[PDB]
């Protein structure tokens, strides 16, 4: 069910085939789908973390710019 | 399948498939790569999709940020551009794992009905629903005017349509 | 002198007068001064942390985007 | 003040003022409120600070980016966005202190040397720097079309000078 507790699936999809690498968090690097990953967490989805309120931020920008169209 | 145990761990702590392990993953879904490049649509620009979303709700209705809308002050504001992220997410990971069952038990089982109690508008969840759909069929298929993405050239169709008929279970539930 | 650590200061300027508060880090969240608060901290400025790679994605944009203008 | 130790302290970890100190902080300057808008308004804009300026310099010159390019690879054009941030960053430091003397220390004493010896090509530098300039005093002027800024409205005329002073003298010591 929906528990209420706003946890979502985090999917980062790394491609780093231009050869300047991120932290090794996987064993398979090697081959066809050298410098390929894909990361799955699950994990609350906070207004802030590390200090940083991004969801805070984005809540500001629509208030005044909600009249902007960022797409065009 | 190392994917599945994240959603079910008691901490929900990362897993990564990269290299043989990846191009395993690949085999298990239609259009590995291609897929992998939707996907990356859609998480690399989580906030402008939930910013432009929420922000179109918003304008088209205006009602909402005035007193007593359901986004009026900052908090619910957040709140809101926060389930519409949980939600997106939620699709993004039905797109990388080629079927919506996680979607359809820990995000939408229960939601209309948490909704109603908490007395948030479906009305405007289904436009923030619509537009996330339409900016993220444009994201995908590279119909994003004012930011592309560089992949090989070729035709996404088939998983933006795919994508859409996730959002559509979406737009269903909370209707 | 430059040191080449790449360390800079980063400021962050709070105003959280709506009264969504974040956590307390000084005395004087009252009176005149509610929602009010400054924060200086001197730190490399790193390519990305927590596993986002923040400025990784902002050049994967710069290649591809360089002709938008997100300004206008 | 405590933020000048917290630049020379050997860990830099961070430092904070609310209540009475800001109070006292702003005395200390010129235009307190207004002047805390204005380092709020580049910090908060960073990304897009960044990222319109050095996209600037590769639209003017799209070289940059083809093979022999001096922001040919990820990698080197992460380092040259990183630096529009550092130089950007040190920039915020002297609106919230009043004065350039970090910056000047800190960040530009050496770095034409180090930029010569790299190949760091000082027309580039001195096209991003023009546009961050550009851009902040937009930002700081009611002149960014895609951003408003909520602030009082109000004459902000004399906090743009003082930040365009601190880019000139980054202009200056990179020419
Ligand atoms: C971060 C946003 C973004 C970038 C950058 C980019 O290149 N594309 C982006 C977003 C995007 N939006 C859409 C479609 C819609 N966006 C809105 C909301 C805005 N329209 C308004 O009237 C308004 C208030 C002033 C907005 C804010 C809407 C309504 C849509 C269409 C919804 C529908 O039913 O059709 C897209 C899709 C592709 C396109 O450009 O049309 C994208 C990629
Ligand atoms: C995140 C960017 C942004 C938002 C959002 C907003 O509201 N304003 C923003 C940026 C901004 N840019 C400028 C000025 C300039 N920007 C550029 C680079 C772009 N022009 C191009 O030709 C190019 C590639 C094709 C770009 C990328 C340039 C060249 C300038 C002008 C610098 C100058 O010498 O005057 C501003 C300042 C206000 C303005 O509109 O000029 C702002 C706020
Ligand atoms: C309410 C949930 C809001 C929201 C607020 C957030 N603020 C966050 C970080 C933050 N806020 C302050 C200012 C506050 N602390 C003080 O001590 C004083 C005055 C003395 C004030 C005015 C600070 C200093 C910080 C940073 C904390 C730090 O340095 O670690 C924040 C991020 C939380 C976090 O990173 O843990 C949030 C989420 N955000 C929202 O979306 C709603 C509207
Ligand atoms: C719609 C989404 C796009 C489109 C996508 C295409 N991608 C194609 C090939 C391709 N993409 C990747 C990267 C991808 N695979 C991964 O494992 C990961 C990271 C974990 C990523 C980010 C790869 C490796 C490949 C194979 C070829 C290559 O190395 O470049 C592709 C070609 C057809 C195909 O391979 O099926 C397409 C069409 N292209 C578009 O034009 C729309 C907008
Ligand atoms: C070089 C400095 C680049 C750049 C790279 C960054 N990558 C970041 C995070 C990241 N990258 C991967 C994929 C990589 N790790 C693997 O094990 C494999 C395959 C087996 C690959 C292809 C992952 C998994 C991560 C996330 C790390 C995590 O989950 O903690 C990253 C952020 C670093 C951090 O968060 O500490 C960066 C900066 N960034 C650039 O600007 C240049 C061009
Ligand atoms: C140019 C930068 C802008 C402009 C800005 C104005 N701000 C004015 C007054 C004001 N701003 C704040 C928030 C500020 N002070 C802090 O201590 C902090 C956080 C640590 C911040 C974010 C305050 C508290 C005030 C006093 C008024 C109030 O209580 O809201 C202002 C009025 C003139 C003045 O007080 O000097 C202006 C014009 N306005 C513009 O149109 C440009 C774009
Ligand atoms: C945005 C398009 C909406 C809007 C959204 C609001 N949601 C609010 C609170 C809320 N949302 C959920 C569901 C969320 N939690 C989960 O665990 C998951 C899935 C795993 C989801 C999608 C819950 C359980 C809650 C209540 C508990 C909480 O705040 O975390 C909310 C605040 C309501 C209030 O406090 O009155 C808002 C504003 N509101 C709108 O008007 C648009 C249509
Ligand atoms: C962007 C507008 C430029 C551009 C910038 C590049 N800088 C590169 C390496 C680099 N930058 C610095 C100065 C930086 N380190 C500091 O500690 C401080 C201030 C405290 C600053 C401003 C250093 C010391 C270095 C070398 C060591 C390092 O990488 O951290 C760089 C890579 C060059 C290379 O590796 O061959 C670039 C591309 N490049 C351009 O084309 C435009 C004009």
């Amino acid at each position: 069910a929906m528990r209420k507790d706003a946890k979502a699936p985090y999917v980062t999809v790394f491609d780093e085939r231009d050869g300047c690498g991120g932290p090794t968090k996987a064993g398979g690097n090697s081959g066809d789908n050298k410098g390929l990953c894909v990361k799955v967490a699950m994990k609350k989805v906070a207004y802030g973390e590390g200090g940083v309120d991004r969801i805070g931020e984005m809540a500001r920008d629509v208030f005044v710019n909600y009249d902007k169209q960022r797409g065009k | 399948d190392a994917f599945s145990k994240v959603i079910t761990s008691a901490d929900g702590k990362a897993a990564y498939v990269g290299g043989a392990d990846l191009q395993a993953l690949k085999k298990f879904v239609s259009e590995g790569n291609k897929r992998m490049d939707s996907v990356n649509a859609i998480v690399s620009n989580a906030s402008c999709i939930v910013s432009d979303s929420v922000s179109g709700m918003v304008c088209e209705n205006p009602s909402l940020i005035a007193p007593n809308g359901g986004v009026y002050t900052n908090r619910k504001m957040a709140a809101c551009l926060r389930d519409a992220e949980i939600i997106l997410r939620y699709v993004s990971y039905s797109l990388l794992s080629g079927d919506s069952s996680v979607l359809e038990d820990r995000c939408l089982n229960g939601l209309k009905e948490t909704y109603a109690s908490l007395g948030v508008p479906a009305a405007g969840n289904a436009r923030t629903i619509s537009i996330m759909k339409a900016t993220v069929i444009g994201f995908i298929t590279n119909n994003s005017q004012q930011k592309k993405l560089s992949t090989p050239a070729g035709d996404c169709s088939a998983l933006a349509s795919e994508v859409g008929g996730y959002f559509d279970k979406v737009s269903s539930a909370l209707a």
